[PDB]
């Protein structure tokens, strides 16, 4: 209950039965798509830091399409996932990044790229923290799909 | 948010001829989450087609619809002079639910020219304030007009402000209607006004004009 | 059947709360069915999704109406109502309330009401001043001129002449009101006949009158 | 209502201070088997290449079905799959393509 912890979700449900990218920001709160925040706070999908630590940051954002040949299209798809942070600087700072591209074969039907990353960043008071991704419109919020976490590591 | 692109922004097209308008979603979509909606000018929007390519009850079947994914179509086969509104496309699909920023069907008709009128700034108007010199042009016919006014024989600027209808759902054709605002002060010294209308649709500027009541 | 009153001030104050409310005619919104619904029309463009409620009295928003949006129902009174909050020229248009079958098997708004159109302003609510317009086939009808906010209707001979009749969209004068014209055409031969009243309404100022052209 | 031996009914959801049944939010989420859940799951949208069925209510989810020609095997769970429309030469075809299955070709 006095413990450093997060894990927020897209929002958009349940399944079947000067910085690169945009950032996601339509994340939201309390246990139902099953997020909770915990001695952090969230503000328009980043997440801000109370207690200066080492944080094991992370994220996984779901890529799903269709997808056609048509007469003014290269198919070549980047699907990169950034995890940024805000400090007391001025511009943000990547912490990681993760990428895929879509396969080539003109014979794709569809795509299916889910991208998780994580690793262990010190962070200090008020150090503010988002995800940010290419080709937004291609990932899927489904809230198991894709979601955006942390953790103290004490 | 899910953004609807409606191509083209306007199609003009006779009766009989064959109207293809453009959906196109920023992410694809279901398909049970694609309706279209009619918009005569002046009305709330009607549903015509949902499910992507469903007709409304009542719908004449001139109308269709198709698509699925990030592409979806309407497809008006023979069309009447009523189908000449604005046509728009929402997204139940997440989440605001989202429009398109609509395309207008124009009909395509045949020059007609205006039959012009002016009426003078009636006596009860001019007993307090202002005068008003309205101009109509009626039943025409295509897009196009221009009006001068004339005082003492002078062109006018900025003291006028004017509005079209629509095409007639029943006709195919606009309305102008220019007004000429100076005060009641100002109108009673000059004696001669005149409304020029030059169209493409006449021969040479059709004039109205009036002597301040003699 | 089934039809909808856009009951609402067709005004409201800069940085006060709009407000208004759909009556509901023939069958009634209890029924675990449908969403009832507000759409606004953001001046001659995009419409856009405003929220909806349902019969059990939860809601839905379109997010970036970063709640100022509310919208309930009373089924033991037959409406349901919406207030923005805090306003500005931004949520000036036209708001229709709608009634979507959200999935009752459409998806998809099959009734609409007519939809009043509200102008935010602290501007002073003013009646209109109407004037003849004085007249083969000859051109008359009055000029109802000065008056705010926006929603003016005119007909003539009440609904019993709609023949030929060119009501034009509404001027905004550089005064701060609107001005508009309402022209008819009939049989020259006429002039002394059966002939034109036009009644001039304006609801935001109680305004109902009507007026005799003639020679 | 009140709980029922520690449990609320579908449509409803248990409190946190576990004395009182709420329940969900219509088309948003749902529960379908007596729970103590303090929230209530959320609703299916269905994902693209696919139809609505039936509306999500509120003591059942949303129901979606691939779309008309593509089908949903139990181990493609993800993207509805193009039916096939021929089969191969020596191969002749019995059963139609379903919302379930590809076309069935035999010898």
């Amino acid at each position: 209950p006095q413990r450093v912890a997060a894990h927020i979700t897209g929002t958009r449900g349940r399944s079947n039965t000067k910085a690169l990218g945009r950032k996601i920001n339509s994340w939201e709160s309390s246990r139902s798509g099953h997020s909770f925040l915990s001695n952090l706070h969230l503000r328009n999908g980043e997440l801000v830091i109370h207690e200066k630590g080492f944080y094991y940051i992370y994220s996984q954002t779901y890529f799903r399409f269709q997808e056609e040949i048509k007469e003014n299209t290269k198919n070549d798809k980047q699907m990169v996932q950034y995890i940024y942070k805000y400090t007391s600087y001025p511009d943000p700072i990547l912490l990681m990044k993760s990428a895929r591209n879509s396969c080539w074969s003109k014979d794709a039907e569809y795509g299916l790229y889910s991208i998780y990353q994580g690793g262990i960043f010190e962070l200090k008071e008020n150090d503010r923290i988002f995800v940010s991704v290419t080709n937004e419109h291609l990932i899927d919020m489904d809230h198991e799909a894709s979601f955006f976490g942390a953790f103290l590591v004490g | 948010e899910i953004v609807l692109t409606q191509s083209p922004g306007t199609l003009s097209l006779s009766p009989g001829e064959r109207a293809t308008l453009s959906c196109r979603a920023s992410q694809g979509i279901s398909r049970s989450y694609l309706a279209w909606y009619q918009q005569k000018p002046g009305q709330a929007p009607s549903l015509l087609i949902y499910g992507a390519s469903s007709r409304a009850t009542g719908i004449p079947d001139r109308f269709s619809g198709s698509g699925s994914g990030t592409d979806f179509t309407l497809t008006i086969s023979r069309l009447e002079p009523e189908d000449f509104a604005v046509y728009y496309c929402q997204q139940f699909g997440s989440s605001p639910w989202t429009f398109g920023q609509g395309t207008k069907v124009e009909i395509k008709r045949t020059v007609a020219a205006p039959s012009v009128f002016i009426f003078p700034p009636s006596d009860e108007q001019l007993k307090s304030g202002t005068a008003s010199v309205v101009c109509l042009l009626n039943n025409f016919y295509p897009r196009e007009a221009k009006v001068q006014w004339k005082v003492d024989n002078a062109l006018q600027s900025g003291n006028s402000q004017e509005s079209v209808t629509e095409q007639d759902s029943k006709d195919s054709t606009y309305s102008l209607s220019s007004t000429l605002t100076l005060s009641k002060a100002d109108y009673e010294k000059h004696k001669v006004y005149a409304c020029e209308v030059t169209h493409q649709g006449l021969s040479s500027p059709v004039t109205k004009s009036f002597n301040r009541g003699e | 059947q089934v039809q909808l009153q856009e009951s609402g001030p067709g005004l409201v104050k800069p940085s006060q709360t709009l407000s208004l409310t759909c009556t509901v005619s023939g069958g009634s919104i209890s029924s675990g069915d449908y969403f009832w619904s507000w759409i606004r029309q953001l001046p001659g463009k995009g419409l856009e999704w405003i929220g909806h409620i349902h019969n059990s009295g939860t809601t839905y928003y379109n997010p970036s109406l970063k709640s100022r949006v509310t919208i309930s129902v009373d089924t033991s009174k037959k409406q349901f109502s919406l207030r923005l909050s805090s306003v500005t020229a931004a949520d000036t248009a036209v708001y229709y309330c709608a009634r979507d079958r959200g999935g009752d098997y459409y998806y998809g708004m099959d009734v609409w009401g007519q939809g009043t159109t509200v102008t935010v302003s602290s501007a002073s609510t003013k009646g209109p001043s109407v004037f003849p317009l004085a007249p083969g086939t000859a051109a008359l009808g009055c000029l109802v001129k000065d008056y705010f906010p926006e929603p003016v209707t005119v007909s003539w001979n009440s609904g019993a002449l709609t023949s030929g009749v060119h009501t034009f969209p509404a001027v905004l004068q550089s005064s701060g009101l609107y001005s508009l014209s309402s022209v008819v055409t009939v049989p020259s031969s006429s002039l002394g006949t059966q002939t034109y009243i036009c009644n001039v309404n304006h609801k935001p100022s109680n305004t109902k009158v009507d007026k005799k052209v003639e020679p | 209502s009140s709980p029922s031996e520690g449990l609320c009914p579908p449509g409803h959801h248990i409190s946190e201070d576990g004395r009182d049944c709420i329940s969900c939010k219509y088309g948003q989420d749902y529960s379908t088997h007596w729970n103590d859940l303090l929230f209530c799951l959320r609703c299916t949208r269905c994902d693209s290449g696919e139809v609505e069925l039936s509306p999500c209510t509120t003591t059942r989810n949303t129901v979606c079905q691939c779309e008309e020609g593509t089908f949903r095997e139990e181990d493609s769970p993800e993207m509805c799959r193009k039916c096939r429309t021929g089969c191969p030469r020596g191969m002749v075809k019995v059963g139609d393509c379903t919302p379930w299955s590809d076309i069935e070709c035999v010898h």
